[PDB]
C-alpha cells in the first residue's frame, strides 16, 4: 500500500505485461536511460526483452508489441535482410541490406530482432533420384550471387534456395532412353563431356 | 426482443467485439484511469476487444439461460458464437489474473456480470459510476 | 397448458439447457457469491448448464406426475429426454455432493424441488430471496 | 448518424487525415505555443497529419465501441482504416514520447480521448480551453 | 464555401502567389517600413510572392484541417499545390531566418498563422495594426 | 467454521474440483508463486496436477480446464507437436515443433501435457501376406525424413506411418503370375536384382 506525500504525485498506475515462453516484448526508450541488464539506450532506440513472465517497464521504457519466436521445420527456413549493422545469436556481423537465412541447424526456434526483417518462410527444394533443377544465379564460395551463370543440380538431393537463386524452370525430370530412342542435341560454348573413359 | 441480426450487421472481420445498453464513454474514462495506456498501443486494442467480445457473449448467455438452455460453443447463429469463443479462448492466457489487476472482479464471470448490471456492486468496488453516469 | 414445442425450438446442440418462470438473475448473483468463478471458465459453464438441465426436468418430472404417470428415460419427446438424461449421467459424476456444499439441498431432487418453488425453504437456509426478489 | 461516405470524400492521398467537430483554430494555437516550429517545417506537417489520422481512427473507433464490436486494422470501409493503420504505425516510430513533451496525456489513447471531448480533463493540465474557446 | 476555382483563375504562370480576405494595403505599408527596399527591387517581388504563396498554402492547410484531413505536396488541385510547393522549397533556402529579421514570428507557421488572423498577437509585437486597420 | 476479524477481509469461498482417474487439471499463476510441489512458477505458466480426488486451488492458481488421458490401444497411436523445449515423461529432450509418436509399449494411457499438441490418432497401417506399400519419404536412421526417396515395404506386417512419412498410392496387392502370364517392365535406374543364384 501507498502512503502519499505533499510534494510526490501519483501520475499513473502502469500494469505489467505478460511475456509467455518462446516470445519477446518490443520496447523503446522515451529519454536517454539504462535498462535493466545496464545497457545505455538513446531516445527512440528499440530493443528486445527475453524474460518470461510478468514484466513491469519502467519509467521511460514503452510497450510497444510482443513478438513471437518463429518455429523452423526441417522443410522451412527463414529469410532475413537486416536493418543496420549488428552481430546475431550465432555471432556474425552483418550489414544494411546484407540477407541470409536461418535453418533447424542453428535453432529450433528464431524471434525476430528488431535489427532484421522478416521477408518470408523459404520452403525446402526437393529432387527426386529421377529429378534435376537448374539454378539461376547461383551463389559463390565467397557468399554472392554468381550473376548471369546457372549451376545444374542433379539427384537425390534437397536444398534451399539462398537468397538471389531462382530456379529456371521449376523442378525438371532427367532423360531416360531405351535403345531405340536418341537425342539431337548442339552445343553452345565449346565443352569436354568425358562420360565414359574417352573425351 | 433484442437485435439479433442487427448484432451480426455488427459483427467484425477477426471474431472481435447501443445493442449492448452500457456506458462506453465512461467505461473508457474507467479503464484509462487504470493505467491500460502502459499496455501498449497494440495491446490496450487486444484487451478492449477482448472485454468486448466477453460482453457480447455474457449478453448472449443472458438471453439464453433466461428460458433455461469459453464453454458456450440455436443453430441460426452458432457459427459466430463458435468463432468468438475460439477467438476468447486464445488471447485469454495472455491474461493471466486480469480481472483483479484491472480491478473488475475476480474472474470473468464475476466481471461481466457486475459490468452488465444484473448483480450488485458493493462500496469497495469503483465500480459504481459505471451504471450512474448513464443516469446522470 | 405449459409451452412443449417452445422447449424444444430451444433446445441446445449438445442436450443442455419464461418457459421456466423463474429469476434468472438472481439466481446468477446468487451463485456468484458461492463461488463458481473458482472452478474455472469452462467449468462454470459447464455446471450451470448442468443446473439448467436439471430444472427442465424436474419441470417436466412435476408435468407428469400431476397426472399420475437420471431415471427419466410420451413418445412424441422421449428422443430429447432421453438425450437429455443421458447428458445428465454422464458430467454428474465430475461432482459429487455439489449441492451440499453449493448451498442448495441434500442432493439434486431436494435442490430442484426447492430452486421450482413448490417445497418449502427453512429460515436456516439461504435460498429465500431466490423466490421473493422476482416479488420485488 | 455521422457522416462516413463524406469522409472518405475527404481522404488525402497517402492516408493521412466539421465531420470531426473540434476547435481547429484554437488547437493550432494551442501546439503553436508549445514549440512545434522547432522541429522544422517538413516536420510540423507530419506531425499534424499524424495527430489528425489518429483523432479521425479515435473517432472511428469511438463509434464502433458504442455498439461493442494500430491494432485497428464493416468491410465496406477496411480499405481506408488499414492503409490509415498502416500509415500511423509507420511514423510513429520518429516520435518516442511526444504526447507527454506536447503536454496531451500519457499516450496516444489518453491524449484522443481528452482531445475529443469524452473523458474529463484536470485542472494541473492546461487543455480546458481548447473544448471551452468553442464555446466562447 | 470559399472560392476554390477563383483561385485557381487567379493562378499565377510560374507558381507563385479578397479571396484571401486581408489588408493589402496596410501589409506592404507595414512591409515598407522594416526595410524590404534594401533588399534590392528583384528581391523584394520575390519576398512578396514568397510571402503570397505562404499565405495561400497557409490557407489551403487551413481549409483543409477544419475537417480533419512544404510537406503538403482533394485530386483535382493536387497539382497546383505540388507546383507551389515545389516553388516555396526552393527559394526558401535563399532566405535563413527572415521572419524574425522581419518580425513577424519564429518561423512560417508561426507568421501566417498570426497574418491570417486565427492566432493571438502579442502587445510586445508589432502586428496589431494589420488586422485592425481593416477595421478602421 | 470461520470467527471473524477486523483486519481481515474474506474475498470469497473458493470451491474444490474433483480429479478423477485417467485426468490431469490445468492451472496457470496469477502471480511469482510457487506450487504445492514447491517449484517456482512465474506469472501465467501453467502446469498439470494429476492428484485424484478433490483438488483445492491456491489462491494465486487458476482452474482453466480438465485434460482426460488417451487410452492408446495396438490400432493407434498418437501424434504429437512439441511446443518448446522439455522432457517428457520418458525422459528424452524435445525441441520446437518437433513432432513424434507415443505407442502402447510406452503408456496404456496418456494424458496431453500443456508443452504438447495433440495433432492427431494414428491407426495402425497393416498389411496381408498378398499386401505391400511404398512409404514416401521414410524416417532414416537419423530419425529425419529423407526427403524425395521412397522404400517398399512387402509382407505380411503392420507398422504405423511416423510424421512426414505418406503411403504412395496406399495399400497395393502383390503380382502373382501363372506360367501363363508375364509382365514388361523398364528400368528408371540401373539395377542389381539378383533373385536367383544370378545377377
Amino acid at each position: 500500500t501507498y502512503i502519499p506525500r505533499k510534494e510526490v504525485e501519483v501520475v499513473e498506475i502502469i500494469q505489467a505485461t505478460i511475456i509467455r515462453q518462446n516470445q519477446a516484448l518490443r520496447l523503446r526508450a522515451r529519454k536517454e536511460c539504462w535498462d535493466r541488464d545496464g545497457k545505455e539506450r538513446v531516445t527512440g532506440e528499440e530493443w528486445l526483452v527475453t524474460t518470461v513472465g510478468a514484466y513491469l517497464p519502467a519509467v521511460f521504457e514503452e510497450v510497444l508489441d510482443l513478438v513471437d519466436a518463429v518455429i523452423l521445420t526441417e522443410k522451412t527456413a527463414l529469410h532475413l535482410r537486416a536493418r543496420r549493422n549488428f552481430r546475431d545469436f550465432r555471432g556474425v556481423s552483418r550489414r544494411t541490406g546484407e540477407e541470409w537465412l536461418v535453418t533447424v541447424q542453428d535453432t529450433e526456434a528464431h524471434v525476430p530482432d528488431v535489427h532484421e526483417e522478416v521477408l518470408g518462410v523459404v520452403p525446402i527444394t526437393t529432387l527426386g533420384p529421377h529429378n534435376y533443377c537448374v539454378i539461376l544465379d547461383p551463389v559463390g564460395p565467397d557468399g554472392k550471387n554468381q550473376l548471369g551463370q546457372k549451376r545444374v543440380v542433379k539427384g537425390e538431393k534437397s536444398f534451399f534456395l539462398q537468397p538471389g537463386e531462382q530456379l529456371e524452370q521449376g523442378i525438371q525430370d532427367v532423360y531416360v532412353l531405351s535403345e531405340q530412342q536418341g537425342l539431337l542435341l548442339r552445343a553452345l560454348q565449346p565443352l569436354e563431356e568425358g562420360e565414359d573413359e574417352e573425351k | 426482443a433484442v437485435p439479433w441480426t442487427e448484432l451480426l450487421s455488427l459483427q467484425t472481420e477477426d471474431g472481435f467485439w447501443l445493442i449492448l445498453n452500457l456506458n462506453t464513454n465512461g467505461l473508457h474514462s474507467f479503464l484509462k484511469q487504470k493505467g491500460i495506456q502502459s499496455l501498449g498501443v497494440k495491446g490496450r486494442e487486444c484487451l478492449l476487444d477482448l472485454i468486448a467480445t466477453m460482453l457480447v457473449l455474457q449478453f448472449i448467455r443472458t438471453r439464453l439461460e433466461k428460458e433455461g438452455i469459453m464453454k458456450m460453443d440455436i443453430p441460426w447463429a452458432f457459427e459466430a458464437i463458435k468463432q468468438a469463443s475460439e477467438w476468447v479462448r486464445r488471447t485469454e492466457g495472455q491474461y493471466p489474473s486480469i480481472c483483479p489487476r484491472l480491478e473488475l472482479g475476480n474472474d470473468w464471470d464475476s466481471a461481466t456480470k457486475q459490468l452488465l448490471g444484473l448483480q450488485p456492486i458493493s462500496t469497495v468496488s469503483p465500480l459504481h459510476r459505471v451504471l450512474h453516469y448513464s443516469q446522470g
